[PDB]
């Protein structure tokens, strides 16, 4: 479905931006281990130091 | 005199004022207050001044049915004319005082009196015009309070030809007093009390209303005023019943009698003696703390201790833990927040008992709050500025999340809400605060608290064909702030239909007139771990959990179903988290990660569709 159609709201708002960044949750195997281990280092403490 | 007493000369007043038989009694009480001994033979008095010298205490108290049966004709007199007596008692017990203590005057110059276990009992409804200027003993419920205030004790005036401040003459707490005279100028001009230099005492106004529960039928509760004067400020906060022992006298004063109409008069009550009709802890306690702490299957001890009254679901009940321990918060440099609050929804078709779970959890925690998006309750959701009756003053109110910073807010018929309370509570989820911008106030508030929410189905009934997002009137912004979603179905199944029906039946029957730890213990064990536990994670599960978090991605998008997120991950942290500091341990063990994850990934399955949660149902059945 077009862009304009996943919205809830007239298409025309989206004139009135100067950038968009449409980001989507696409599942990768490697990027999925990437970002669990970023987390957990951040919730363990050491990338507070 | 000695023990001639019973002679009457006159009205018991002026006879209890003659300076000889003043003498006669105050020589009495001294001696009653030091030779009294009961069986044991041991100094109960004297105990008693001596701990309250200890303790830099202001009064104490005296039992009437010890001095009754001593002293009848004393007590007799006490019970009739009271207000005399106190005074020339306050003195024995200060010359007491200054007898075991010296230079007691230094730190206090009063020792107040306090009776107690008078004999006879009264309600609202039954005082009359006999009973004036005497002593009475009632009880009721406390309905509004005021604030403190400064009352003159030793007064001090400033002469306005000479600058002699005259010395302190007493205030008697009757009537205000003046003075005509100038020692210095011999003069009788104009004179001002001198704020600086003269001691005040304590002053409120609480007014006590019948309990309803002990009114006969057809008739209203009555009420009245009471005084409580130094140390009885502040002990009696609105809406707990006491007993309160006091002297019932006119409003003497009034304003005065030119008033057209029948001269009639106001009454109130001066109170000498208040009671009631917690969390801390010490080495004592602590020490058992530990020991329970050590022993295996602490948390499985602890589910079980969770709303007695209620049979099965013990799902809900270990959410209700977790969710009533708590995580930890985090900060990385100050500058990205990690919340540690774990919020819980009950979804339940009706008669689920979700009611009694929150009147539970009200009742246990240290700081619980009620509100409702129907009905009446103490408190809304919203901050506004609003007029105060009694004191005509605008005040600046938060809701019940404000109001629950630390604490636990309960929300019953979580459905019925409307769009300013779900503004405000999407905003105190999102951000943990909550901000307002009204009657020239612009501020922010802190809103960090957990939430516990009770809701209902669309057409009450719960449709398992569709996907829960179709089956609230709630939306994805609100109901993805949320760590455990509990479903609650009532599927007709026959045993559980015996165990509950027993279960009801002999609670019923029981209540005809005619393993879990302690609960008391329980509040003083979740206190103090809250207070001092903060556990830690290691790096050796973090393959464990990378692991599992892939597995559970995986599935989630090759079934087709609601995206498993990095959310989930972080719920996971902070429920192992909370099984942790269930045990008083300092660290996050493999068991707890074991636990959080069996609690998300039930929590994700069954709130699925029922082909989707039947595959899921396979895939998972590791846990
Ligand atoms: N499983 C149960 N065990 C014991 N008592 C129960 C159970 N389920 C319901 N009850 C009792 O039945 C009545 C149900 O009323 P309650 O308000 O507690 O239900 P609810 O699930 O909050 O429903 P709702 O708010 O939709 O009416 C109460 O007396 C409750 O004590
Ligand atoms: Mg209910
Ligand atoms: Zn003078």
């Amino acid at each position: 479905k077009s862009p304009g159609d996943n919205i809830d709201f007239q298409t025309t708002i989206l004139s009135r931006f100067d950038m968009i960044f449409i980001v989507k949750d696409d599942h990768n195997e490697e990027r999925d281990i990437s970002i669990a281990n970023h987390v957990i280092n951040i919730h363990t403490g050491n990338a507070n130091a | 005199l000695e023990s001639l007493s019973n002679v009457k000369a006159n009205s018991y007043s002026e006879w209890i004022t003659q300076p000889n038989v003043s003498r006669t009694i105050a020589r009495e009480l001294k001696s009653f207050l030091l030779e009294y001994t009961d069986e044991t033979g041991r100094s109960v008095y004297g105990a008693r001044i001596r701990t309250l010298g200890e303790m830099n205490s202001e009064s104490l108290e005296v039992n009437y049915r010890h001095l009754a049966e001593s002293k009848a004709i004393l007590a007799l007199f006490l019970a009739k004319c009271p207000e005399e007596m106190l005074k020339i008692f306050d003195l024995v017990a200060m010359e007491a005082t200054e007898l075991h203590y010296p230079d007691y005057a230094r730190i206090h110059s009063e020792i107040h009196v306090r009776i107690s276990d008078f004999p006879t009992i009264y309600s609202l409804r039954e005082l009359r015009e006999s009973n004036l200027s005497s002593l009475v003993r009632v009880t009721g419920v406390v309905t509004r309070r005021t604030g403190v205030f400064p009352q003159l004790k030793y007064v001090k005036f400033n002469c306005l030809k000479c600058g002699s401040i005259l010395g302190p003459f007493f205030q008697d707490s009757n009537e205000e007093i003046r003075i005509s005279f100038c020692t210095n100028c011999k003069s009788k001009g104009p004179f001002r009390v001198n704020g600086e230099k003269t001691v005040y005492r304590n002053y409120q106004r609480v007014t006590l209303q019948e309990a309803p529960g002990t009114v006969p039928p057809g008739r209203l509760p009555r009420h009245r005023e009471v005084i409580l004067l130094a140390d009885l400020v502040d002990v009696s906060k609105p809406g707990e019943e006491v007993e309160v022992t006091g002297i019932y006298k006119n409003n003497y004063d009034g304003n005065l009698n030119a008033k057209n109409g029948f001269p009639v008069f106001a009454t109130i009550i001066e109170a000498n003696s208040i009671k009631r009709r917690v969390f801390s802890w010490t080495e004592e306690e602590e020490r058992e703390f530990r020991k329970i702490s050590r022993d295996r299957g602490i948390i499985d001890k602890i589910i079980s201790s969770m709303a007695p009254s209620i049979y099965g679901h013990r799902d809900i009940k270990t959410a209700v833990a977790c969710s009533l321990f708590g995580g930890v918060p985090k900060n990385v440099n100050g500058k990205h927040s990690i919340r540690g609050d774990i919020n819980v929804l009950l979804l339940g078709d009706p008669g689920t008992a979700k009611s009694q779970i929150l009147k539970y959890v009200e009742k246990t925690a240290h700081r619980a709050v009620f509100a409702t998006g129907q009905g009446a309750s103490a408190v809304g959701l919203t901050a506004s500025v609003r007029k105060d009756p009694i004191t005509k003053e605008w005040t600046l109110e938060g809701g019940a999340l404000v109001l629950a910073d630390k604490g636990v807010c309960l929300i019953d018929e979580f459905d019925k809400m409307n769009d300013q309370d779900r503004t405000s509570i999407h905003e105190a989820m999102e951000q943990q605060s909550i901000s307002i911008s009204k009657a020239g106030i612009v501020t922010t508030l802190q809103a960090r608290c957990s939430i516990i929410a009770a809701a209902n189905p669309n057409g009450g009934r719960y449709n398992s064909t569709l996907p829960l997002a179709q089956n609230v009137s709630l939306t994805e912004p609100i109901l993805s702030r949320f760590d455990i979603l509990c479903v609650v179905r009532d599927l007709v199944d026959e045993e559980a239909d015996e165990r509950l029906a027993t279960f009801v039946v002999d609670s019923h029957v029981r209540s005809h007139p005619e393993s879990p730890i302690p609960q008391e213990l329980l509040m003083k064990y979740i206190h103090y771990a809250r207070t001092k536990i903060y556990p830690k994670l290691h790096q050796m599960d973090m393959d464990k959990v990378s692991r599992v978090y892939a597995d559970l991605r995986r599935e989630s998008i090759s079934t087709g179903s609601f995206p498993i997120t990095v959310r989930h991950l972080e719920s996971i942290l902070r429920i192992a988290e909370s099984f942790a500091k269930m045990r008083l341990s300092e660290f996050v063990s493999s068991y707890d990660l074991d636990r959080a994850i069996k609690v998300v990934v039930d929590s994700f399955v069954d709130a699925q569709k029922v082909s989707v949660r039947r595959q899921l149902r396979r895939s998972f059945a590791i846990y």
